[PDB]
């Protein structure tokens, strides 16, 4: 039951790193009028950012239960 | 006591996960920042993205070690299951 907690670490921090390695590939570039206005790619990379970001949040999220959940069993298990 | 230091460890790994949270949503700004033209912050863009990575390596390093602990006292300060 520990080795789910091992488990879980390493795909929590593969995620991030992969979300993290994506982040850094979406230009930073600062900002034919129909197709400028149909692709909006300024906007759209403001929401890949943001929709990384996201993902980001959730991610950290899942450290934090991993954390309590440690916590608890130090809270709950010890010996009297 | 041991298991206060373990609870102060894990509330120092809570506290670097609530910092990384403050890393992103930085980047996130600054990424608008530098979409509309503010190249000012790019630097700062780039330090943020380092600092994350240098705290999820660091606080999932902790972690690891936090989980290591806990199998080591199984049976010792911990009940076995």
């Amino acid at each position: 039951s520990n080795q789910a907690l091992y488990e879980k670490l390493e795909q929590t921090r593969t995620i991030l790193s992969v979300k993290l390695a994506e982040l850094i590939n979406i230009t930073t570039i600062a900002d034919f009028a129909q197709e400028n206005s149909e692709l909006a790619v300024a906007t759209t990379s403001v929401m890949m950012v943001n929709n990384q970001t996201m993902q980001l949040i959730k991610n950290v999220q899942d450290l934090l239960i991993l954390t309590r959940s440690i916590k608890e069993k130090w809270l709950l298990n010890q010996i009297p | 006591g041991y298991i206060q230091e373990r609870l102060k460890s894990l509330n120092d790994i809570e506290t670097q996960l609530c910092s990384m949270l403050q890393e992103a949503s930085q980047v996130t700004f600054i990424f608008g920042e530098l979409k509309r033209g503010n190249e000012s912050v790019k630097p700062q863009f780039e330090n943020h993205v380092k600092q994350f990575y240098e705290r999820l390596d660091k606080s999932t390093t902790q972690l690891r070690k936090e989980i290591q602990l806990l199998d080591e006292n199984v049976g010792t300060r911990l009940l076995p299951i």
